[PDB]
């Protein structure tokens, strides 16, 4: 009663087709019980605790692990201290590209300054009527859309000079 | 013909039966439903025929003729086959440009099923008949035909010159009494 | 159950004439259907929850009453 | 507007559909019934408009 | 007399009711079906009487 | 008028009735719709084409 | 509107709604269908018989 | 990062939205190696062997496992030696419905008569121009689309009096 290897890739193509509506989101702005030992993230949760706000996704693409010699001579990403290749939607099944890459940068005070302990990504976010800027606090959001992926983190911080950058590689079925 | 197996329409004008009288606690028949709408449409056709003619223009339908004998007709109302139908098709037809020529509209019957148009499937959300097949639809579209005696004439041309004008609505039976 | 091996298999007989659309009682968008060829009396559809030889149809022909049309439905959801 | 959820009246003049043909061994949709009378009322309205005008005393 | 027991047609011109709006998951009364065509026939009768008189030959 | 799909009498065969309206010719019934009038066996008034009472009232 | 057929399973059960269209009188309402026009409390136009705009155009 | 419970739900809502392009397909009309022990399937296999035809899905919906009393008077589906109930696309997240039910009755000879051993579901199938019918032989297909799920079985046989009611309950991850 199996799935084919293509099937996971199609869901990944769907996730990449949503890209314009995709936003980074950040939260848990007050302490854990221990800042060096976070609790487990509950997969039933609808949205981050203590939401700071939202920033539009700066890069969304299909990706896969690199193979030599060919990918060493293509367009390239380094992450996890290791090498990855980007894939276009019209090649996805030929490449086997079942991983989705998500990335955004929060610069200075374009969202309120503070500490944070949760990071994740939402689709289908809609701002209130007349707002068009890529950075949003919760009071500027009409529909928060849907939180697909997130993780709990040890405590982190921002100041007016700095850019906080967060990026994920994810896949739709870690458990075949 | 709707008297056949898929529909079994039991309507017939000669029987002089004008109403389907349903009864309680009985199995409902689709033939009764078809006859129910058939009767009303038949009598509406009769009332229309008592006044109008199949080539009677009511409004609009202003024609445009190019230099190459290509002909096109703007939208408008017309009485064709028991009903006043709103013409809205963008036909191009080309006439020969010589002798007598007549422009007419032909009505073509076609059957639309769920198999072709998915919207006809039941969409009543959260009930057992959801996405289930149901009744078909009878689609009757209008198109231009030149020198077709079966079609209802709307215009007549001699050597590409308009033969007769009609500024306002045409009513054949009324016009006979007025004449 | 006596031509297949055992008793624990799901086997039932469906009678479609119970879902004939009556004017009053039947819900409009309910489970009932308009009377016709299949939704008709002297018709039965037997659902069998396991593999069978075609010849079981002939066994039902030995048991069913005369004048009743038979259909046989294999249900895949049991065998998995 | 009867095109909404509680009624789902599927009539539309642009489609040029003039008859709801029911078939046997199918469920009966309330939308079909609504459209069945909507077509007749629309063509009656057209016949009336071809002759009379709104507000015409008789 | 279609208001009688077998049919129970609820049509009456004084009520100014022009359409039967069916709803899903409810009984389909035969009285509603009778009223559905009675309304249309009554308005067709009105339209004919606005132009013609009884016994007018065509 | 029985069910055509089955085509035989049965418990489920009966269904809706029909209203039949046959037309008959009379001589001097006032309730009937008059179509012609005669005087000593001679036609009284003619009408070459369609009759429309309300229209004719407007035209008069 | 509830089913009042004695001895049926759908007795007193809810059913189809009804579209009620009640006519009401109004003054200088542009959406309404005009029936009369007055100037300074005097009737502006009469019509002794039925009005038929499409017929009236042809007759005019 | 973790995948939220709602992700599976949303990817299920996606394959339900594709319903108008979903076709059952059946194949392998000659023997296996051993007709009593079908081979394990191959997850890379792009189309069925010896394809007999394609039939439009009769049903595609979200479902969830049924529970008492709140489902006691509702349209229950027997599958997998369990019990299940329908859920509508606009209630999916509230009900927790991440399982999709898939069905198509192949009736009589509306596809070629003969034995078969392979069954699966494709999406994005396209037929040639003017082929409106729900039942297709492989020469009437213009694009077979993508094969999502399939299985290998001991042989069946068919005739004009038979109907094959192939069906599944799945998610693209079948085993969370």
């Amino acid at each position: 009663a199996i799935a084919t290897y293509n099937s996971h890739v199609e869901l990944a193509k769907y996730l990449v087709s949503k890209a314009d509506s995709v936003y980074l989101t950040i939260g848990k702005s007050t302490p854990w019980s221990n800042e060096t030992n976070p609790p487990q993230p509950d997969e039933n949760a609808t949205v981050l605790q203590e939401v700071i706000g939202y920033k539009k996704a700066t890069k969304v693409t299909l990706v896969r692990p690199s193979k030599s010699p060919e990918d060493d001579n293509k367009n390239l990403i380094s992450y996890g201290n290791k090498s990855w290749v980007e894939v276009t939607p019209e090649n996805a099944k030929a490449e086997g590209a079942k991983w989705v890459y998500l990335e955004s940068s929060i610069v200075g005070d374009e969202l309120p300054l503070g500490t944070y302990r949760q990071v994740g990504f939402v689709m289908d976010l809609v701002a209130k009527s007349g707002i068009s800027k890529f950075n949003l606090v919760p009071s500027e959001v009409e529909s928060t859309g849907t939180l697909l992926f997130f993780d709990n983190k040890q405590f982190q911080n921002r100041s007016e000079q700095t850019t906080a950058k967060e990026r994920f590689i994810v896949e739709v079925d870690p458990n075949s | 013909n709707f008297k056949g197996s898929p529909y079994l329409d039991r309507f017939d004008p000669s029987k002089d039966r004008t109403k389907v009288l349903f009864n309680p606690d009985r199995p409902l028949q689709q033939a009764e439903l078809n006859e129910m709408q058939s009767i009303d449409q038949y009598y509406l056709k009769n009332l229309g025929d008592a006044i109008f003619k199949d080539g009677d223009k009511q409004s609009g339908l202003g024609f445009t003729l190019s230099e190459d004998n290509v002909l096109t007709v703007n939208p408008g109302y017309v009485y064709i086959n028991g009903k006043i139908r709103y013409y809205d098709n963008d036909d191009s037809v080309k006439i020969t440009g010589v002798g007598k020529e007549t422009i007419g509209i032909k009505l073509t019957e076609r059957i639309v099923t769920p198999d072709e148009d998915a919207s006809l499937l039941d969409q009543t959300s959260g009930v057992p008949s959801y996405f289930s097949k149901g009744a078909d639809r009878l689609e009757e579209k209008m198109s231009l035909t030149v020198n077709d005696p079966t079609s209802a004439t709307i215009y007549t041309f001699m050597d590409g010159d308009l033969y007769i004008q009609s500024t306002n609505a045409e009513m054949d039976k009324i016009n006979k009494v007025l004449a | 159950k006596d031509y297949l091996g055992r008793d624990d298999i799901d086997v039932s007989v469906y009678e479609p004439f119970t879902n004939i659309f009556y004017t009053n009682k039947s819900h409009l968008n309910g489970e009932d259907h308009l009377m016709g060829y299949y939704y008709r009396f002297a018709v039965i559809n037997v659902s069998i929850g396991d593999y069978f030889p075609v010849e079981i149809i002939d066994v039902i022909n030995e048991f069913k009453p005369a004048g009743v049309t038979l259909y046989v439905t294999y249900d895949g959801a049991s065998t998995i």
